């Protein structure tokens, strides 16, 4: 890829930091950059085009230079919702083709930490009839985010069956995850009660169901 | 600005006919156009319409399906000769007015000769008297062949 | 108002072919450049070439040449993109955009949903859906469990669409056996408890399986 | 002085399709239809106005 | 071998509008320029305006402009003139009248037979036709006594246009109360007395009365 | 109205008269005059075109010109059919529109007193059923034009109820005129014998009905 | 063997457009072609395909033949308009690039003159500047009228 | 220095009629059947190649 | 008077082809008519007739009201198919002859150069010798370029 | 010395319609039909005779 | 595969007239000049004139001008050749040819069979055929009598054309009364006798007779 | 005829001779040639075009010349079965049309005497039933050709009712030809036996029918 962006930036709330793009004489050197803008898991947002030409919809607070074999973008007042990864692009004549950058990863410094709201999942009782047993731990309300969840039977730890996913963004932005517990009404039968246990930024949370 | 003649507009101030001309000798403006060939012209023009309008006119839903096929045929063979005519109308009238050319070549002779344009500069002054005369195709050009051959010195 | 709205998601074992659809919605696109570009998961935007139908260019990538066909039905308003020979590489989510104008040099500002193509060696499978009862909690919650699917993605909403507050849905985990496995949950009042109905809606177009299930007390 | 032979022009909108022509402005026609809703001839000839 | 052939007489309270319709009949005009021309009772020739339907010129008399229509139908080769807010001064004979070539300078060669337009606050009433027996005195005199009619004018004929020799139709005369009244004689021969009849024909468009009564010793 | 005609003229039969048409710069003076011809209560007749030109059915004895600002037309070995109003007519660029003259109404010197045959018409018999009485007395076969008509109730005239026409031309043209006598019968019941009188260049004539 | 203009041939070289341009000063080559009118030929273009293909589609062998009779009828109603908008859409792509012609003889002045062959030869000389103004639109003259007027001395 | 205003050509060998003409070869058009099979329509220009 | 050329019309005397020439070296005149491609012309001519001829032919009065659908379409279908091959067997015409022109202009050189009417006066004088080289396609002009180099002095 | 290219003309006086034009005159022409009457199909030249 | 079929031979009275036709079967000629040329019997090569549909050309030998009409349907690929007021003279054979190209410089390269014309004041009358059997001689003789036949000429044939080998078909005799007779033969093996039948085909177009005999020990 | 030929021409087998055509201006002279070959009763074959161009099917032993005003065609090595007639042809632009020489006839020096084989035909036997007697003497393989046969009824000769036909060519060239006896059965009932007899190039032969 023809276009070069770094990997990552962050802002505080409302100062201005600016992204760079260098290309060759083959791409901006000689044809206009466009850059795009993506918010997770959602399709691309045109925000400007021919160089430092801005678009309907988009605030004036993103504005555009670009010089000689090299383009740059600065976000003025920076702001929370701003949080996406955004992306140069341009016509390179000797690929005969449009080209991206690597794309830059912009993150917004952080607000305080909010702990999460664990909600545990019993079997459906259809499932029970039907050979089954699968705990749902439903890891949500958290910022910022990478922690970890450790299962009990009784009182005691349960490595096998765990699946537990890595960490996805909420709508408004902040996170959640999933871990599951899976295994056979017999092991189900035969307990307890079950917890999931979540500790974040060394402080731990947990929810308990019983057959 | 100045005035005209075909090759970049028709005339607005001409109203007395589809074809004809316009002069401007020392005493005055005045266009004047040609009922000579406008009349003609018009004739077989009209001749063209009625000729056109001549032929405007020769199980429940087989009836409309048919009903309906005929005022699909009918209506876009209409369309067809509709287009026809009328292109070839359109070459019928420039043919008439480069023929409203041929007009007076054949007369004009090289007395004035081709602007370039579609007028003409006499090597001659040509009054009302002599304009008219063109007009009538009446044009002679014993007239005063002499003074124009002198005058075509220029 | 256009809006471009791509085939749903598809998966198929690597050396088949997959085609993919952009249907231009609402209006015509055919006065405008369309292209394609792909994003693999995690990773940058990659275009894959163009069509201008009535304009007549169609152009391609260079990396992607010979191994993809892009097309464009002008009656339907909607652009084809077909790839072949497949690959793990080639699994990705793919978009359909519309340039400013009949070419490529111009801004894409229309942007599809995204179409995501999974490249397994794989037997597609269909979901089970089973309620989470509200059992939880002035709030309450309330979930399907998606079970046992093959391969990815699956979409999730509430009655219809018609439910759109305090909704997540989770990411899939991937477990030992090779399936995929999904939980969404709503938190909406306890007010409404015991009168009023959560009725859930799971779909996902490999096993064409758009399954429903209602969460009782 | 000069003598010119001209064609007439005018302040008519209207317009007439041709085989091979579209919407042509011509000084006069006549509309035959006492179906598609397509059906002017002409009469008149090319509107080509002056300017002045 | 053209004529052209104008509708009957109309009569029209003020401020109303009246369309006067001129055939030409026995062949087509179109390519002619037809003019309108008014002649009010005892006065001159008034020019209203005229059109030529295939040169594509419709002219008006600056008096008349803005309150007078010229129309023309090319397929029934019919031309139309329709005048707006008449008032008394409006009551006249209207004439249709054909130039020498496609324009107005030209002399207006076939002439229509005229068509009477009145003006009248009034309201049209039908006239009742009398027989007027051969009383009175080789030659004889006979009539036909109509009566009682509003407005202007009545045309009267003898079997069907059949009798045509010595046959005086008179003006008619205003009454007191309001209404016209007329008499219509023809001298004919006392020879066919008592073997051969006489009928009378009288029409008169505003009413459109068109009245036969026949005359008996 | 822009042209000039005299408002009469006459003639012996014979003679040759002229009738003159005056116009300004605006008309007659730039462009062609048309002259037309009327008789009486029928369409116009056109006799001469382009100023001297003349149509195939007129005679030759009508010929024209026109000079500078006016024209003319004189009719030789003028004759009693020729009796009617004949008009001036042109086109004027001011105007943009066509012009008539004023009219000239064409008189030959009158042939000798002819005597009417007058016809008095009794009540239609139904007429009298349906509440009417009417009196027809049609004076006919009168020339020159304009003369007075008294009636009688026995012997005594009656001033109530009487309209008389203004004289009118008949085809081969002299005139006729007529009046009628309005009224109910008992009126009529009444009466006498019903006399129409007319008296012409003060001579009187006169025919009688009865009940 | 040189290069072109329209009089001879059109342009493969040119591919950033239908209608277009390309200029040869001492800098080096480069079609660049005419976004301007480009699309506003495209779209009309565009409008007129939709505006064709809205028209597709409004006793036992009566039926069929029938049902042959509109199958005949339609499939050469269609041939009918498919050689008229096509001939008519390639008098449109001639008119526009006249049209893109007046394009600059409306601003190019007198200061290159025709070659005949649709090109030009400046009496100036026009940089990546000048040639950028021209299809911007920009190109003034009061520029540098002087030296041209001088250049004209050829 | 010179400018030319050219118009686009390309190797395509796609063909059209039209009322005046047949068989020309344009650079791109779009075929209309998704009967006597014949129906393109042209988009792009006539195609008229320089040489070089 | 003098003879012709293309511009104001065709020759009567020339009846060996539709297309073909006509000389005049001091031997003497004599039409001779291109062979060459007035078949390959009549050829394809030929060939477009049969393509035409070859689409020729594929309750009471709805039997009757049907025969007459088809009588009209088929008649005025057939009328659509004359005017067209009709008006391009014309331009068909005219494009060989002057495909019949680059004949020789790509030969004849310049050794004659257009008259402007579509004839050429030789710098040099061709004889029988000479015309029938042209007319073979043969014409050299290692022939005597020199002289009509010279020649050209004129 | 001078050479000329040239065209057929005769003295034929057949006549055909075209898309574009009225009665043309043509040196040959085939009659296609052995309904409207209206069917010749040019296959000779137009015919513009020199004059002597 | 391109051959000229003419019909076949006519026989009429002087002073009329016929038409002889010849069709392009296997494909058309009508892009070629066909030629119209006569042989009189044990004489030269006349030409009467050609045609060349396509091109326009009708051309006529000076001899035959004005007697002679040629004709082409290019619709059937025939061309026509009709002559007008025969005389004895006009008996002859008639051939149709097509040149090499367009016009009449070239070569004729297609010929007909030909077509016999012959002029005879005369009373076409039909020929009555009876078989010659094989009574005289590994080799036998057998044959059929044609009889009474006029005008000339005639073809005969055996079995159907399938019968190729050793026949041998007479000149006609023109006997005192004036009617042609003749005779066919053909020498076959001896060895197939008594299994295998012979049958013989007579047909002769002014009678139009085509007659079958079979010939029986 | 425009175009001259000689009328015959011999040669023989394997020899070169040559057969010439001499016009004038108004054919040859300004215009090409072309030459036919006409075997007897057959359509004929174009063997040159243009001179001295030759068509697919001819053999090369044909070859041609033509010089001024005049043309010639020599045959190589010639052969029996070119025995034929050949005739030249030209466009004539004074006729304004096709010409063809006078024709020439070859003759291929012959080969020796073949005596023929002489068939007799009896009356078919429905011919008698019909009214009818026949004799068909068909006289067949001969070589070179022309001789006299006699008829004889008993022994004695008969001379009404007798024609013989003139000779014609074989397909593959040598001759046989046709006499015939005509008469009544009531001349047939009477005889004797009926004979044809032929003789050639003074040797007879004889075949014998007999009721």
């Amino acid at each position: 890829s023809a276009l070069t962006q770094p990997p990552a930036v962050s802002g505080t709330p409302g100062q201005r930091v600016t992204i760079s793009c260098s290309g060759s004489d083959s791409n901006i050197g000689r044809r206009s950059v466009n850059w795009y803008q993506q918010f997770p898991g959602t399709a691309p947002k045109l925000l400007i085009y021919s160089n430092d030409q801005r678009p309907s919809v988009v605030p004036d607070r993103f504005s555009g230079s670009k010089s000689g074999t090299s383009a740059s973008l600065a976000i003025s007042g920076l702001q929370s919702e701003d949080e996406a990864e955004y992306y140069c692009a341009a016509w390179d004549d000797s690929l005969k083709g449009a080209v991206f950058g690597g794309g830059t990863q912009l993150t917004v410094l952080g607000q305080p930490k909010a702990a999460p709201s664990v909600t545990l999942f019993p079997p459906s009782s259809e499932e029970l009839q039907a050979n089954k047993a699968t705990l749902v731990c439903l890891i949500s309300d958290f910022y910022p985010g990478a922690v970890t969840v450790a299962w009990k039977a009784d009182s005691s730890p349960v490595k096998a069956g765990v699946e537990t996913t890595t960490p996805s963004k909420q709508s408004n932005n902040k996170y959640a995850a999933s871990s599951y517990l899976s295994l056979t009404p017999e092991q189900w039968k035969s307990h307890r009660s079950y917890s999931c246990q979540v500790t974040h930024e060394g402080s731990t949370v947990e929810k308990t169901v019983a057959p | 600005g100045a005035i005209a003649g075909f090759t970049e507009g028709g005339w607005t101030g001409m109203v007395d006919g589809w074809y004809g001309y316009h002069h401007q000798n020392e005493q005055g403006s005045g266009y004047a156009a040609d009922q000579k060939s406008t009349q003609n012209a018009i004739n077989g023009i009209t001749n063209k319409v009625n000729s056109v309008i001549e032929k405007m006119n020769t199980m429940k839903q087989i009836e409309d399906k048919i009903e309906e096929i005929e005022s699909k045929i009918w209506c876009y063979n209409a369309e067809l000769l509709v287009l026809l005519e009328n292109e070839r109308t359109l070459d019928f009238h420039d043919s008439n007015v480069k023929n409203l050319y041929e007009k007076v070549k054949s007369q004009l002779k090289n007395n004035a000769k081709e602007i370039g344009n579609g007028c003409f500069e006499f090597y001659h002054k040509c009054n009302d008297e002599c304009m008219e005369s063109v007009k009538n195709g009446t044009y002679d050009y014993p007239k005063y062949s002499e003074e124009s051959k002198l005058n075509r010195e220029k | 108002q256009v809006q471009l709205v791509q085939s749903g998601a598809e998966v198929k074992k690597p050396g088949s072919s997959v085609k993919v659809s952009c249907k231009s919605s609402g209006g015509t696109s055919n006065n405008y450049a369309i292209s394609w570009v792909r994003q693999a998961p995690g990773q940058g935007l990659d275009w894959m070439g163009g069509i201008s139908p009535i304009f007549g260019s169609t152009a391609y990538a260079q990396k992607f040449q010979g191994r993809v066909t892009i097309s464009a039905d002008i009656f339907s308003n909607t652009a084809y993109m077909e790839l072949n020979s497949l690959t793990s590489e080639d699994t990705a989510v793919y978009f359909c955009a519309r340039h400013g104008n009949y070419y490529y040099y111009s801004g894409m500002d229309v942007w599809g949903q995204g179409t995501t193509v999974t490249v397994s060696s794989a037997s597609t499978k269909g979901p089970s859906v089973f309620p989470l009862a509200p059992s939880s909690k002035g709030t309450a919650a309330l979930g399907c469990l998606v079970k046992d699917y093959f391969p990815e993605p699956v979409t999730v909403s509430w009655n219809s669409g018609a439910l759109t507050s305090g909704v997540h849905t989770f990411p899939a985990v991937l477990q030992s056996s090779g399936l995929y496995s999904l939980s969404s949950v709503v938190t909406v009042p306890s007010s409404s408890l015991g009168t009023q109905t959560y009725i859930c809606n799971v779909n996902h177009k490999p096993s064409n399986t758009k399954v429903d299930k209602r969460v009782e007390p | 002085d000069t003598i010119c032979i001209g064609y007439h022009a005018n302040n008519s909108t209207d317009t007439v399709d041709t085989v091979l022509e579209k919407n042509v402005t011509v000084t006069h026609s006549v509309n035959l239809l006492e179906c598609s809703a397509k059906l002017r001839m002409v009469t008149g000839l090319r509107n080509k106005p002056s300017k002045q």
